[PDB]
RNA sequence: CGCUGGGGAGGAGGCACUCUGGGGGGACCGCCGGCGAUAAGCCGGAGGAAGGAGCGGGCGACGGUAGGUCAGUAUGCCCCGAAACCCCCGGGCUACACGCGCGCUACAAUGGGCGGGACAAUGGGAUCCGACCCCGAAAGGGGAAGGGAAUCCCCUAAACCCGCCCUCAGUUCGGAUCGCGGGCUGCAACUCGCCCGCGUGAAGCUGGAAUCCCUAGUACCCGCGUGUCAUCAUCGCGCGGCGAAUACGU
């Protein structure tokens, strides 16, 4: 039961989606600004361009990526909430419609709720939920170790936007909240640094199995 | 009335061949010609299996016979019908007049 | 005005659903023929079952009694051309499971290729059962 | 006077008719305003939101698609109606502009699809059966 | 516990037994040591003029 | 003011509440027991669905007219779920459609060619702009940028 | 038709745009920098439709494997030659406590149902494709234009959008299995064929050890053509629609 001032709706000034501007949006982390992409554009969409050449996702605009990284099935080979998640027809893949659909109602829910822009709260909820310090497998002499390395910062914005499109497919495997809400709940989460955030679950959890084995 | 003449073919040349034969007919004496047209050309394909027995990984060969086509109009006049009859066509191109 | 356990005849129906839903509790009857069948009692398939007068049961339970002649076509009936009478009819609860049954057993008795695979508990139309029908 | 420009995508054909007029968009007889879905509407009408109001209320486009999928259509109604736009205005500013936003507004793409090849024919070219032995 | 940033100046080589760790050397910037270059293994794709924050300042990783 | 100028689920909506005051036009016998085809597996749910079919038939006769029974059924087939087999695509019935159209036609809203399908008259053409018409005049205040057109 | 602004369908007449198909140009690390050694070459910018053998295919060397095929045709040796030769009539390769491979459908809301609204390409077509009209609830039945195919037909594809019902439940999830009835092909449908309607409503609540395919219009997802064909596609070979994530390494 849409009303028509949003079934059709046609935007004015060049805007997100035309609804929501960037000019006021900032960027603390001195690491992440010239990785995300906040220039003006309507449609968040991207044919396939950029892909080939080595560094080119960074012209690309984040609500795009976040798209993408929705437009998923869930956790197919790995385990993710302790299942397997396989969906494989009830699957939005190949179909950025419901995606945009998802982000847009999740934008509209986090506006109502905090009355901030749903941007700026997506880019504290990056901030907030990137990674600074992993492990790995390094080899001298002949024997095998797990040393501590730093992490660049393309990786970190592939990692935060993962784990929140993976809270959200979690918190929606099953239950009678919508995908859209466990969107929007994980985002506000991540933002508000609660521990009920799975991507700063797992941020910390990281973190501190580096620490350890440093 | 005109007459309508449509040539088929496997090889290009004997095409072009026939109908600059024709074309110099039309163009000695001052008559209207319209083309030649080509129309889409016509491929008779056929995919089949390389091995005589069951055994090996699978592979295939694709044949191809390709067909060309063109169509001319020659507005049928007398002088134009008596020599362009009275020309001996490659037996690797068919030829159908008619008038409409 | 509500029944939260309707006596529809030998089953009890539930009533927080729609009728045309509570009708599939009986066996025999699914949703399109109990669509058809409140259709021509004159009944709104989409109301709270519970919300049923007697007299709504009633009309109901005659038409289920039999329907072709409330209307209700011969090609919309479980059991068209009966063996023994013709008389396109429609069974329930009860007498389904004996139609079943004779059938059944007048194959058995005939000695039959069907009446035997029923017989040995096993595919009977065209099934090839080396790789699968495992118990 | 009258301008025809035409723009392709994969499988799509687009080609589009501009004049002088009141602003009205049209594309296979219907208004852009009530184009469906939303995602197309906003690909459709990039192009005009980006000139603005003091160049589109003083035309009238008229554009006729054919083949390719309806987000195809879409983009390729997109590329005509600026490309027609430009030729129209003889402006550079618009033209510098629009490949600032997005080069393939007026260059168009060259992508089309690879040919099938023989494992899983149906599938893809690259895409074939397992081995789980 | 926030880190102190550094940027990359020059890129060694890869590093690793799959190849997905890179060595670079970063000068160190708004911490106690500042100015001061070192040594540094990294994981991810990587450029002369990137950005990596350091919650430490005293590994100097080994060379190749 | 044309059908073009109007979403077409709005459109035949209103025609659909208006189709009701012709007498001509009214459900057979069979209708209110069958299926849309062998591609369905439940019935109508809509105790009017009638009246929405025939105006759908009514504006695809005059969008696409010249138009006979065999596309029209094309148009309302759609997927069927073949239980364990995959999906495929089959057409739907044409008794609907044929008793649809000869109501039509009774009423004075098409009439057939010979040889090609069936078109709309003016008396059809006149009702689909009217009714249309006041669709428009009552959208054109909700979207302002309808009212250049 | 609404407000005289608009919007449609024909015919004359055009070929402008699209498309079709013959010929020809265009890209060559050619220009500017760093690396390599001053070379062979490598990494970046420019303009560009296209950049770094542009993209994707065909053609696959001397040899060798006693790899597969004498049940595609040809062929030595042995054998049957009243037969193991070849022609009819009925059965079987479809038999099922079980082990395995490759798949289809699912375990639901990133959905099921009802009603409306859209949008392709490749290919094929003589007792063949069949529009159009009339019968029938459906499967289907009766006439019949045109087409030997840039002229007619197969052909208004599905996923997708809108509104209403369902709201986390062995369910309006799921369809196995079975009963009754109606049909088409064929000389012949029991063994042993495909379709339609009403009923019936089995396991299945995301899956251990282990393992597989994929770098761009590619993978995942969606449906159509053709080969086999009197009738029969969960197959092979191909066509398009929507359309990513990561790495430019060892």
């Amino acid at each position: 039961a849409k009303p028509l001032t949003e079934r059709f709706f046609i935007p004015k000034e060049v805007k997100v989606m035309g609804r929501w501007s960037v000019e006021d949006v900032t960027v603390e982390d001195p690491s992440l600004k010239p990785y995300i992409n906040l220039d003006a554009r309507i449609l968040p969409h991207s044919h396939g361009r950029y892909a080939k050449k080595p560094f080119g996702k960074a012209n690309v605009h984040i609500v795009e990526r976040l798209i993408n990284k929705v437009m998923r099935s869930g956790a197919s080979h790995y385990k993710a909430g302790g299942h397997f998640m396989r969906r494989e027809h009830r699957s939005i893949m190949s179909k950025k419609m419901k995606a945009y659909e998802v982000v847009k109602e999740a934008f509209m829910i986090i506006e109502r709720r905090t009355k901030q822009n749903p941007i700026q709260v997506l880019v504290k909820a990056i901030e907030n939920s990137a990674p600074r310090e992993d492990t790995t497998t390094i080899a001298f002499g002949g024997i095998r170790y797990h040393m501590s390395v730093d992490v660049s910062p393309l990786r970190r914005l592939d990692i935060a936007l993962k784990n929140i499109a993976l809270g959200a497919s979690i918190k929606c495997y099953r239950n009678k909240t919508t995908y859209a809400q466990a969107l929007a709940e994980e985002i506000i989460a991540a933002a508000n640094k609660d521990p009920k955030s799975f991507a700063y679950s797992k941020k910390e959890e990281i973190e501190r199995i580096a620490q350890s084995s440093r | 009335q005109k007459a309508r003449i449509k040539l088929a073919s496997t090889n290009i040349k004997a095409l072009n061949e026939v109908t600059d034969q024709i074309k110099q007919i039309a163009e000695r004496t001052g008559v209207r010609m319209s083309g030649p047209i080509p129309l889409p050309t016509k491929r008779i394909r056929i995919t089949t299996r390389k091995s005589p027995d069951g055994e090996g990984s699978a592979t295939f060969d694709r044949f191809e016979l390709r067909v060309h086509k063109r169509l001319v109009d020659i507005e049928a006049d007398e002088r134009a019908m008596r020599q362009i009859m009275r020309i001996r066509v490659p037996e690797d191109v068919t030829i159908e007049i008619e008038l409409i | 005005n509500f029944r939260h356990i309707v006596r529809v005849a030998g089953v009890d129906i539930d009533g927080h659903k729609q009728v045309r839903w509570a009708l599939t509790g009986i066996k025999g009857i699914g949703i399109n023929f109990a669509t058809m069948v409140l259709r021509v009692a004159g009944i709104d398939p989409f109301m709270k079952a519970g919300y049923l007068t007697d007299e709504q049961v009633k009309k109901i339970e005659e038409i289920l009694a039999d329907p072709v002649a409330h209307g209700i076509p011969a090609w919309a009936v479980n059991r068209p051309k009966d063996y023994e009478t013709g008389k396109d009819m429609h069974l329930i609860t009860a007498k389904l499971v004996m139609a079943w049954r004779e059938d059944v057993n007048r194959l058995r008795r005939i000695r039959a290729y069907r009446g035997i695979r029923h017989e040995l508990g096993l595919p009977v139309r065209g099934q090839r059962t080396r790789s699968n029908f495992r118990h | 006077r009258v301008i025809q420009t035409a723009g392709k995508r994969k499988t799509a054909v687009a080609r589009a008719t501009i004049r002088e007029g009141k602003g009205r968009v049209r594309i296979n007889h219907k208004p852009v305003e009530i184009i469906e879905p939303e995602i197309a509407r906003f690909t459709i009408m990039e192009p005009l939101i980006l000139a603005g109001e003091e160049i589109v209320s003083r035309v009238d486009i008229d554009v006729k698609v054919e083949g390719g999928g309806f987000m195809g259509q879409a983009e390729a109604a997109r590329v005509a109606i600026a490309r027609a736009l430009v030729e129209w205005t003889n402006d550079m500013n618009l033209k510098e502009k629009f490949m600032k936003y997005d080069r393939t507004m007026l260059v168009g793409d060259s992508r089309r699809t690879e040919p099938h090849k023989p494992n899983r024919s149906t599938k893809g070219p690259r895409a074939k059966r397992q081995k789980s032995y | 516990d926030e880190g102190y940033p550094a940027e990359v100046i020059e890129i060694v080589g890869r590093t690793g037994v799959t190849g997905g760790v890179t060595q670079v050397k970063v000068r160190i910037l708004e911490g106690r040591d500042k100015g001061r270059v070192i040594r540094r293994n990294v994981k991810g794709p990587v450029r002369v003029g990137d950005i990596v924050i350091l919650r430490e300042t005293e590994r100097e990783a080994r060379e190749i | 003011a044309t059908v073009y100028d109007v979403p077409g689920d709005l459109l035949v909506e209103r025609v659909a509440k208006a189709l009701k005051e012709v007498p001509e036009i009214k459900p057979p016998e069979w209708a209110p027991f069958v299926k849309t085809g062998r591609h369905k597996e439940r019935l109508p749910e809509q105790e009017d669905w009638w009246y929405y079919r025939v105006a759908s038939v009514f504006r695809k006769v005059y969008i696409d007219g010249p138009v006979g029974i065999e596309r029209l059924r094309t148009w309302y087939g759609g997927r069927k779920n073949r239980g364990h087999a995959p999906e495929h695509f089959y057409k739907a019935g044409g008794s609907i459609i044929r008793k649809a159209l000869q109501q039509l036609e009774a009423a004075g809203f098409v009439q057939k060619v010979p040889g090609e399908g069936r078109i709309v008259t003016p008396k059809g053409q006149s009702f689909l702009d009217k009714i249309a018409t006041e669709l428009k005049k009552e959208l054109e205040e909700q979207i302002p940028e309808l009212k250049k057109y």
